[PDB]
């Protein structure tokens, strides 16, 4: 149900999805370990902000350092590949097959 | 002297009364060019790499007191040849030699030198060749870079009138393109100021970055204005005249001028008043204060007395301020003109609007908007100054920067500074407001003046230089590290920039592609191509207007007809024929020069500068032997238009008609007569035309393909010709001739013939002798014939039976209808080879070996297999079986100890599962015809390969053996010649070696001498060529690189005869390609007088219809041809003697009124020319020119002299029913052409297969699987037909329901025929990521 069709044949590359991956795989679990284990000020701040940038930059604004400038894939601007591929979801539903 | 060896055997009769004075060239010169101007050696330092090597060395790091000078380079040998490097699939490059020589100076001693440094060669990078052809070889592919097309650099004058911004007026602009850095330009606004954009930033005024020129507003407005003259003596106000600088005046009271008055108060402006000053001479005059005050003050004049700013330049006078000022004592005052007739009041709202008045505060600006992060820190302001706008780095104006910018700042010397200087860029403001002033001319972006095309050579020079700077920065560190470093020039320079350059640029590109490769005709006309797209010259992704335009400069060197009919058009062009590049990358084409009232015979190159002001006569006109012209006003061109001229107008002339068409497109006669769009049309279907088995002359053609052909590297030519020894399909020997010889080496020229090879179009290649033996070979005389080559001629398609009928209703528009007798005939037959790669091995489980088994497969395959290898070569390979055995480790070891040592794995000894077999795709059946595999160093126990291992040995052993037989052949009977006299022996030396015993003793000097030097160079020859011999085999046996994530590769190549077809496709030379309805038998088609059933039969109202002029001359001069043809073939069933036909031929050669040289039995009369009867018996070749091709006279003379009725009407009855049809019909034969459109290719059925994990959709085509597809166009083809159904059940139960599919074939059993309408897995995919959004919607 979740598969998302690749543009090289299905890679995931440098993009803000693994971007957003590293930083908050470390920084979700950390913070749920945090938030479960009554941290400190200082892990729960470093965790709390590192975290609310995992779920709230991926939502909307962030920037968009990733890997290199150029010379790499990079698809994700809005987060809205998921739900439209080109012009939408025709591609997948509502369009020829 | 129209000697004429190799086209003895077929003269193609040629037409019209235009020679051609210049002859075709190589026509490849512009890659052949580019190549050898990319690799030379010169002291000039010309472009390539020792312009790179002189641009970047010396390289010197940053106070290290260390230089890099450059020895510039050589290069080497590659390691590979040319065949056998496209064999082996491998980049075919040679190394780089001659590394830099490296210096060191002596820290804080000036001058003080320890040693010199001169160090051996390094490796560095890979340069790949180019063969003569005009290819590049990189991992056994084609890879040719396309031309590329672009903005010459240049000061560019432009229009640029924006229909979008609705101010409908023009807004000049004008921006210097450097080759490589920022651009520079300049941008007006409706306040009338100049502006500057630099990198799509920001607009600043002419007064910020003038001012970080450095120049004073005093500078600017008595440098880029004249200050005129005041003068004010006591005030006495006196000034000069000038009457000729302006057209106007305003005058409120009376103005004498030298006791007369000029102008009297309220008296007319008129020039009658404007002369009378004017004409006479004037002297400085006397006039009262009012007129101070109007006028604008030009210089900086401040009051003597106190030392205030007041009086600034470029500022308004006040009535209250003239007191002030004229009572200062100021000696001048300096007034601006200031009136607007002519000229402009430039850069004054530059100068008020300009923050930044000095050029620290300037620099600091055009600093913070470069950088919008980071304040200026003012240090580093001056460094991105002049690194942004004036130096040697950043500039780069090579060659036709300054050649342009001289040209357009109209200057003297070509030669000019590579930056940006102050009076230049000073004189591009000035010309600018000149433009905006309203005089001179814009120029035009289409114009190609303005344009210059770029190859292999300057393109692979900037990526190599990019490269080299990426190598200078590296180096710079490492010396910049370290105080003193001795041999520094040895693990400081890296082979990876290089390599990653040149190796990334040729490997991949836009420009840099593979060809399709159909004929010669597509691999020359693909070869040289123009192209607007890569880097520059490409203006949006799609539609356009005035970029995709034809221009008269696009007259007589690009192809107008030739161009890409796709998506994308009037982008990719195709040069002329006669059409060369300049040395700056312009484009010349050839004028022949007039002298006076006659035509010499010398021809210049011109571009479209040059050619533009000259005016040229047309391509047709008519010519007198005194070289005068016949009618006295000729049709002439001199710029944009053409008109009757006279005589003494016209400076050049057109040579052939030629000029203006392509090698594409130049090939298609009567041109003249079929329209231009349908021989676009047609012209763009010639390069898909796939070879055949037989390929047979055009009997209709032009006379450029006999060149096109030769030139184009596909057949096999001879070098030194001479008389042929051995033939054979593999390999052509040639004994070379005494006549023109190298005295050293001695040995005869070999030919090894490339047979059945795949291309890149999957089509068969192959070269087949000419010649029989023993005959005398010319210096570029062709052996041997390329795919879809007869005799050194193209033929890419085939001839066959033509006439013009509806029959039927079978034949339809385009529509085609075939005979079954070319069913017969094998015409039109192909072979198509595919490629089959298994390659994988790479297993942390243990290596993979190649066949020896098949695992849960019987002894079928078995059989096919071999025990230790694979299939025997040229077998039967149907559907899935396993051409090349592969296996895998898979689980390996297990508990039950493998199944106890493979036990229960039965023989295959893995363990079992191993899916690493070929498995060839179903639908694909053909015979294979040859295994390659790989080879690897090291490797043993290896049944694959052997035979050809083996085979290559017995090769390079048998063709070297036979040279080796030559020399110690000649040099033994040198022995036998010199031991005349002394003490010969016939009956002895004829019947033993040595020579009587090496000559035996004779007179001393000749025992010693002649006996010591026998066995000397016999040994040798003997010792030395075995000693090539191992180092060749030692080449054979040592293999290739091999890609490192495989252990061995392993590639065959596979076969199949596919040929004419019921649906199939064809195409003509006038354009018309259509598929054929159905292959009707030969009783049903109709005859003759002579009882000659039609082969095809096409669709007159195309004709009308497509407007298709070609077709019938094409079908009734062929008509004539092959009626030439038949009644020599005639004469050859009664056996008549050569003369009696030789006279029938000779008139057939020389009929008409001239149009040609030749001259029939003009050698010996005996041969030659009378085995080309038996040659021609089949069909006549005659040929016409592109615009100078035949007329309806001789035409119907000639096919009236063939005994054919002349109106090219012959009375036909039906083949079916036997009676006649009314009135005449029209027949005859043309030229045809067969596709890769064949529906074997096209057409896959397919029902079920796989699917993919996305959706549940499958794939798509290719695959052999899903329903192809019907889009949101047959959704709404649906909802139009008001089938709710076949919609829905559409959509959900093929792809996104499982349930429809399982229960539709569950209903197929006892036919339920109820499909279910399921939920859809899509629509779940859609719930799904709406899901994976922060909204996730579920169903209640």
């Amino acid at each position: 149900l979740r598969p998302l069709v690749p543009l090289d044949g299905g890679r995931f590359a440098t993009s803000d999805l693994n971007d957003l991956y590293r930083r908050v795989i470390n920084r979700n679990n950390r913070l749920k370990r945090l938030l479960d284990l009554a941290a400190p000020d200082i892990i729960v701040r470093n965790e709390k902000r590192m975290l609310q940038e995992a779920v709230d930059a991926l939502l909307d604004n962030g920037r968009r350092g990733r890997a290199i400038t150029g010379s790499n894939k990079r698809p994700l601007k809005s987060l809205a590949d998921m739900i439209k591929g080109k012009q939408g979801r025709f591609r997948q539903n509502l369009l020829g097959k | 002297m129209v000697y004429s060896y190799t086209e003895k055997k077929r003269i193609r009769k040629d037409f019209g009364k235009r020679p051609q004075v210049l002859d075709v060239p190589y026509l490849l010169s512009i890659q052949l060019d580019s190549f050898q101007k990319f690799i030379e050696q010169d002291p000039e330092g010309q472009y390539g790499l020792e312009a790179a090597f002189r641009s970047v060395f010396p390289i010197q790091s940053y106070s290290g007191n260390s230089e890099l000078q450059y020895v510039s380079y050589r290069l080497g040998e590659p390691v590979f040849d040319v065949q056998e490097c496209q064999i082996r699939g491998v980049t075919y490059s040679a190394p780089l030699r001659v590394k830099l020589r490296l210096v060191i100076y002596e820290r804080e001693a000036p001058e003080g030198t320890v040693k010199d440094i001169k160090e051996q060669e390094v490796y560095m990078g890979e340069i790949p060749l180019m063969t003569d052809n005009g290819t590049f070889v990189i991992n056994g592919t084609e890879r040719v870079i396309v031309s590329q097309l672009h903005r010459s650099p240049g000061v560019f004058f432009d229009s640029d009138k924006g229909k979008t911004h609705s101010s409908g007026k023009v807004l000049y602009n004008a921006r210097i393109i450097p080759y490589r850095g920022s651009w520079l330009d300049f941008e007006f606004d409706p306040k009338d100021n100049l502006f500057v954009r630099i990198d799509r930033r920001r607009k600043l005024p002419a007064t910020i970055i003038l001012r970080a020129l450095n120049y004073t507003t005093e500078q600017i407005l008595d440098l880029f204005f004249e200050k005129v003259i005041f003068e004010i003596r006591d005030n006495k106000l006196q000034m000069e005249l000038v009457p000729e600088r302006l057209r106007g005046e305003t005058a409120s009271f009376d103005i004498e001028a030298n006791g007369k008055v000029y102008v009297e108060k309220g008296r007319r402006i008129t020039a009658r008043h404007i002369r009378q000053l004017e004409k006479d001479d004037v002297k400085l005059i006397e006039v009262p204060v009012e007129y101070i005050a109007g006028k604008v003050v030009a210089k900086d004049y401040i009051d003597e007395s106190t030392g205030e700013l007041i009086c600034a330049a470029n500022m308004e006078l006040s009535l209250d301020l003239l007191a002030k000022l004229s009572q200062s004592g100021h000696k001048r005052i300096e007034t601006l003109f200031t009136n607007d007739l002519d000229h402009g009041p430039y850069i004054s709202e530059t100068l008020r609007v300009d923050p930044t008045n000095d050029r620290l505060s300037a620099l600091v600006e055009i600093y913070r908007m470069m950088r919008p992060g980071e304040p200026p820190t003012r240090e580093a302001a001056e460094s991105l100054f002049e690194n942004l706008f004036f130096s040697e780095d950043r500039y780069d104006l090579s060659a036709v920067g300054r050649m342009k910018f001289n040209r357009s700042l109209l200057r003297e010397e070509i030669e000019g500074s590579g930056i940006l200087s102050k009076d230049d860029i000073i004189d591009v403001m000035k010309k600018l407001i000149d433009i905006r002033n309203g005089k001179g001319e814009v120029d035009d972006i289409d114009h190609l003046g303005n344009r210059r095309i770029r190859s292999v050579g300057e393109m692979a020079e900037n990526q190599f230089r990019v490269g080299l700077v990426r190598v200078e920065r590296a180096v710079k560190e490492r010396l910049s590290l370290g105080d003193l470093d001795t041999l520094m020039p040895q693990d400081m320079i890296n082979a990876k920039p290089i390599s990653a350059a040149v190796k990334e640029f040729f490997g991949s590109s836009q420009l840099s592609q593979f060809m399709d490769q159909n004929n010669p005709l597509s691999e020359i006309t693909h070869k040289r191509r123009i192209s607007a797209l890569g880097p520059g010259g490409l203006t949006r992704e799609r539609a356009g207007f005035e970029v995709r335009d034809v221009h008269p400069t696009h007259y007589g060197r690009v192809c107008p007809i030739e161009t890409p009919e796709g998506p994308n058009i009037g982008l990719i062009n195709s040069l002329s024929v006669y059409a060369q590049t300049n040395e700056y990358g312009f484009l010349e084409t050839p004028y022949r020069k007039v002298t006076d009232g006659v035509v010499t015979d010398e021809i210049h190159y011109l571009s479209a500068i040059e050619e533009g002001n000259y005016v040229i006569a047309q391509a047709n006109s008519n010519l007198d032997e005194e070289g005068h012209f016949v009618e006295d006003l000729v049709t002439c061109r001199s710029k944009g238009e053409s008109s009757l001229f006279s005589r003494d107008q016209v400076d050049y002339m057109d040579v052939s008609t030629q000029q203006v068409v392509s090698v594409g497109a130049s090939l298609i006669p009567f041109l003249e007569h079929d329209d231009a769009n349908r021989a676009l049309m047609g012209a763009n279907m010639q390069r898909q035309a796939v070879p055949t088995l037989r390929a047979d002359k055009p009997l209709v053609g032009t006379g450029m393909e006999r060149a096109v052909a030769v030139d184009s590297g596909v057949t096999a030519v001879a070098k030194r010709g001479g008389v042929v020894q051995y033939v054979d399909a593999s390999r052509i020997v040639i004994k070379v001739n005494e006549d023109e010889m190298y005295p050293g080496e001695a040995g005869i020229d070999i030919y090894n013939l490339t047979k059945y090879t795949r291309s890149n179009q999957n089509t068969c290649i192959n070269q087949m002798p000419c010649v029989s033996l023993g005959e005398p070979v010319e210096r570029g005389d062709v052996l041997a014939d390329g795919p879809s080559t007869d005799l050194g001629e193209l033929a890419l398609g085939q001839n066959m039976r033509v006439a013009f009928m509806p029959w039927n209703g079978y034949n339809f528009e385009d529509s085609i209808l075939v005979s079954e007798r070319v069913v017969q005939e094998d015409r039109f037959t192909t072979i198509h080879i595919q490629e089959l790669a298994c390659v994988s091995r790479d297993t942390k489980l243990g290596p993979e070996e190649i066949t020896a088994d098949i695992p849960n497969v019987g002894e079928a395959a078995l059989s096919k297999l071999d025990e230790s290898g694979i299939v025997y070569i040229g077998a039967e390979v149907t559907g899935g079986d396993i051409l090349v055995g592969k296996v895998t480790p898979k689980g390996e070891t297990q508990l039950t100890p493998e199944e106890k040592l493979l036990r229960a794995i039965f023989g295959e000894k893995a363990s079992d599962v191993k899916d690493s077999s070929l498995r060839v795709p179903n639908g694909v059946s053909g015979t294979v015809i040859d295994v390659q595999v790989f080879t690897r160093d090291g490797v043993e126990k290896d049944k694959r390969a052997l035979e050809i291992e083996e085979m290559q040995l017995k090769q390079a052993k048998k063709d070297l053996s036979e040279e080796l037989q030559i020399l110690e052949a000649g040099l033994f009977s040198r022995i036998r010649a010199v031991l005349v006299a002394g003490g010969v022996e016939a009956e002895k030396l004829d019947k033993l070696p040595r020579d009587r015993w090496l000559e035996l003793g004779l007179t001393d000097e000749e025992k010693q001498n002649q006996l010591e030097q026998l066995a000397e160079q016999y040994d040798e020859l003997k010792h030395e060529f075995e000693k090539k011999l191992e180092a060749k085999r030692r080449k054979i046996t040592q293999g290739d690189d091999l890609a490192p994530g495989v252990l061995k590769i392993v590639k065959v190549y596979l076969a199949v005869k596919r040929r004419i077809q019921p649906g199939d496709k064809m195409a003509g030379r006038h354009g018309n390609k259509g598929v054929i309805s159905k292959i009707n038998p030969i009783e049903d088609m109709p005859y003759d007088e002579n009882g000659t059933p039609v082969d095809i039969v096409l669709n007159p109202l195309g004709v009308p219809s497509r407007m298709n002029i070609g077709q019938i001359l094409e079908t009734h001069l062929g008509m004539a041809a092959k009626g030439i043809g038949d009644k020599i073939n005639a004469m050859l069933k009664q056996q008549q003697e050569v003369a009696k036909l030789r006279e029938f031929i000779q008139r057939a050669y020389d009929l008409g009124a001239d149009v040609r040289q030749k001259v029939d039995l003009s050698t010996f009369s005996d041969e030659e020319v009378m085995r080309l009867a038996e040659n021609l018996r089949k069909g006549m070749p005659i040929a016409t020119p592109v615009f100078d091709g035949a007329k309806e006279a001789e035409i119907k003379e000639l096919l009236k002299l063939g005994d054919l009725p002349t109106s090219g009407q012959i009375r036909l009855y039906d083949g079916r029913t036997g009676e006649q049809f009314e009135r005449p019909v029209t027949v005859g034969y043309m030229y045809m052409l067969k596709l890769n459109h064949l529906v074997d290719d096209k057409m896959h059925a397919r029902s079920t297969g796989s699917y993919s994990l996305v959706t549940q959709q499958p794939l798509g085509g290719k695959a052999q699987f899903g329903g192809q597809r019907f889009g949101e166009m047959e959704v709404w083809a649906l909802e139009a037909y008001g089938a709710a159904y076949t919609l829905q059940e559409m959509l959900t139960v093929k792809s996104d329901d499982v349930n429809g599919r399982t229960k539709m074939y569950k209903n197929i059993v006892d036919g339920n025929h109820q499909m279910e309408p399921g939920m859809p897995e899509s629509f779940n995919v859609l719930l799904k990521e709406i899901r994976s959004l922060g909204i996730n919607i579920e169903l209640e």
